[PDB]
């Protein structure tokens, strides 16, 4: 998931925004 | 914005800055 | 352990610490 | 909520566990 | 995204986040 | 400057990009 | 609480949250 | 010691509490 | 270098920075 | 103590070394 | 002071503490 | 540069001071 993707590869702030309430 | 390489607590800091007053959920795998 | 004021990014750092793999929600609007 | 309990007031590490999944 | 108060080390953490590889300047005197 | 815009007042992530190189 | 994987400054942050007003000592090896 | 254990392996908050004053 | 207000977790982050391998004590009661 | 010297008042990085072991 | 091993955001925190009100520039390679 | 040196090897606060404005 996002937690693993950001750490093992890379991720964008736009991808992160999907986890906001 | 630039792409991010974020592990551990640094991911939670980034979510905090991105989401602000909306808050967020932190859901790691298993 | 103790009781303290935990605000903003420091609050979410503490949640990460305490919850870890379980994950958590940060929902300031409530 | 969490801000009122832990920032405005004070809370323990045990109280913080209330917000784990 | 959102608008929030970002001060001190938290401000520079946010700049790092947003700028990354591009680099940034933090010039509080202005 | 940045402190007035982002600490004293409030600023967006987009505004913060003003200070990238 | 969950078990922790903490390096560098992240250990000091955890000690700070655990000990609160009691404070703590940070004593790395050699 | 605790500083090395938490980083090379894992450690609990209960183990950390032993380093409070 | 400079003189600034360093409080809470930020104070202990600065001690870690300055002391490193020597270790340090954080004893707010005094 | 350290809080009075460095948080309440202000202190230098050199002053912070007073609290190293 | 001791020598430092600083990656990612931890470098920016160290620059913040070292430079204070002078501010600083963060310029990574490529 | 300094960003790479501090991460791949080590660096001093004195080296860091060169990046202040
Ligand atoms: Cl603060
Ligand atoms: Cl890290
Ligand atoms: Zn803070
Ligand atoms: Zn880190």
């Amino acid at each position: 998931g996002i937690v693993e993707q950001c750490c093992t590869s890379i991720c964008s702030l736009y991808q992160l925004e999907n986890y906001c309430n | 914005f630039v792409n991010q390489h974020l592990c551990g607590s640094h991911l939670v800091e980034a979510l905090y800055l991105v989401c602000g007053e909306r808050g967020f959920f932190y859901t790691p795998k298993t």
